[PDB]
């Protein structure tokens, strides 16, 4: 219900943003664990004969992993070479299938948010700086800041 | 007379859908072990990943209530007896170190068991655990001894597979705590700390920004292509590119020249802080070529010694400069005082030869 990071990598194996929620206002330096978890999943693209992909129609939620306190996976659409991944904290984890398809559909919501901000020509040549802040500014309300809506 | 694996998966799903019992998933574990012994000599390992998912669901069944060694010790004990993934099939010329990956994940589970359950022996410098009895590590120095023996035997044994470059490109690049847990001068462990730290600089940053933070303490108070005096300056003075904060924490901006303040030999650099852009080159007084150059500024200090160059189609002309430019702001009018003209700018003089900028360590561009 809350991701522990958000990571974005394009097709050249360059990480676009390894975003971690709440690194200010709360605990630091586990971001140093978070990006190397992302790099473990980056060179753990396909290894030791474990295949995540068998359906080529829509890229669904692929194989779950669990490593040293988090629960990560991958969702390779194979469309424009986008390789985005999401982990979850294993502490608060219920392990159901509506949870599993729920994180599948919120993976498609963050896919929607990236493909919306990918083609916003209100500012042009937004490719290096404050595109990142803008997409972080669109990240940080879809999973949190629901506390005052009621 | 037989039925295929689809009936096995559907019978496993139907045995999962059968409910209301009060066992510790022994009805699932029976069919999981039967599918495991049906899934051994296939040379496939995908059903071994399904067995790993069965181990993950068993870990979630133990992790429904497991905390503070009241039942966290029970979950770690159930995983240590669930190390029969390592103790069922273990053979050479197998399907490429899937047992080594499973033993690496089980070693992470045992490190979490020893790293968890209160106690101490912080052999990870990250505290993976989070808020809330095999006895393998009976001392804190023995906790480092029994785990660095574990994390070096299981490091390159997973590299015996097809070439993944996955764990030992990162975890054997994570040998910072292998000797700099407390021992300062890591000259013995200098094979990956201050030798090939650029493999995350050439990759995405802020991983190497802490790897280089402990790749200077092997030379901050330690003496004596492993021969240098201050020639480890690409990690010391050219670490300002990954140092995003310079105006704050300028000890990454003081020690770039304070290492050279008692220097003495040259090297190369990218000049990726101060960019340089050309302009309209004009004419000047007698035998003065005098090109026009604009230079950016992101580094702090000044008083350079530099020249520009422009090769012709045969030989370099090296259209020089005043070499006292003292670059403080962006796009400033660099003088580029140039003599020894190669035939009056003969139009094959294409500006390909670089514009270096030396402050006893050269910066080609």
């Amino acid at each position: 219900l809350r991701p522990c990071f958000v990571s974005l990598i394009d097709e050249s194996d360059k990480p676009i943003l390894i975003y971690v929620p709440n690194e200010a206002e709360n605990e630091m330096n586990d971001v140093l664990k978070y990006n190397v978890l992302s790099n473990i999943s980056l060179d753990y693209f396909e290894s030791a004969l474990v295949e995540w992909h068998s359906l080529d129609s829509k890229p669904l939620l692929k194989s779950i992993f669990q490593l040293e306190g988090v629960s990560v996976f991958a969702m390779l659409i194979k469309q424009t070479g986008l390789k985005i991944v999401i982990g979850f904290e294993q502490k608060s984890l219920s392990g159901a299938d509506d949870e599993f398809e729920a994180i599948n559909q919120i993976f498609e919501t963050v896919r929607k948010i990236y493909i919306r901000v990918k083609c916003n020509p209100l500012l042009v040549s937004g490719d290096e700086k404050s595109i990142i802040k803008s997409l972080e500014r669109k990240f940080d309300e879809l999973f949190i800041s629901t506390e005052v809506e009621l | 007379p037989f039925e295929s694996s689809s009936k096995s998966d559907e019978s496993l799903g139907s045995i999962i859908i059968e409910g209301t019992l009060d066992k510790f998933q022994l009805h699932k574990y029976f069919f999981i072990r039967r599918l495991r012994l049906l899934k051994l000599e296939d040379q496939t390992l995908t059903a071994f990943v399904g067995a790993f998912q069965l181990i993950k669901n068993f870990i979630e069944s133990i992790s429904i209530e497991y905390r503070k060694s009241v039942r966290l010790l029970e979950f770690k004990h159930y995983f240590i007896t669930s190390m029969l993934s390592y103790f069922e099939f273990e053979n050479v010329s197998n399907p490429l170190l899937c047992e080594i990956k499973a033993e690496l994940l089980m070693l992470k589970r045992d490190n979490w068991v020893q790293g968890v359950m209160a106690t101490s022996g912080y052999r990870l410098m990250d505290k993976n655990y989070p808020n809330s009895k095999e006895t393998f590590v009976d001392e804190t120095v023995f906790q480092e001894n029994f785990l660095t023996l574990t994390k070096e035997i299981l490091s390159l044994f997973n590299k015996c597979e097809g070439k993944r470059q996955r764990i030992v490109d990162i975890l054997s690049i994570e040998i910072g705590l292998l000797y700099y847990q407390g021992k300062k001068y890591e000259e013995a462990v200098s094979l990956f700390l201050s030798c090939y730290e650029y493999y995350t600089q050439t990759n995405w940053n802020s991983i190497g920004l802490k790897i280089l933070q402990v790749f200077i303490d092997s030379l901050s108070h330690c003496p004596k292509g492993e021969s240098v005096s201050a020639s480890a300056v690409l990690t010391n003075a050219f670490l300002n590119i990954l140092k995003l904060c310079k105006d704050n924490d300028s000890k990454e901006i003081w020690w770039k020249k304070f290492m050279d303040l008692q220097m003495k030999v040259h090297l190369a650099r990218a000049n990726v802080s101060a960019i340089e852009v050309n302009l309209k080159s004009y004419g000047f007084p007698e035998d003065i070529s005098t090109k026009t150059m604009r230079l950016s500024l992101k580094n702090m200090g000044g008083d350079v010694i530099v020249f520009g160059a422009s090769d012709f189609l045969l030989k370099k002309g090296e259209n020089k400069l005043i070499l006292e430019c003292r670059d403080i702001m962006y796009g400033e009018f660099s003088l580029l005082s140039f003599e020894i003209i190669v035939e009056g700018i003969t139009f094959v003089k294409e500006f390909p030869e670089n514009q270096d900028e030396f402050i006893v360590v050269p910066e080609i561009y």
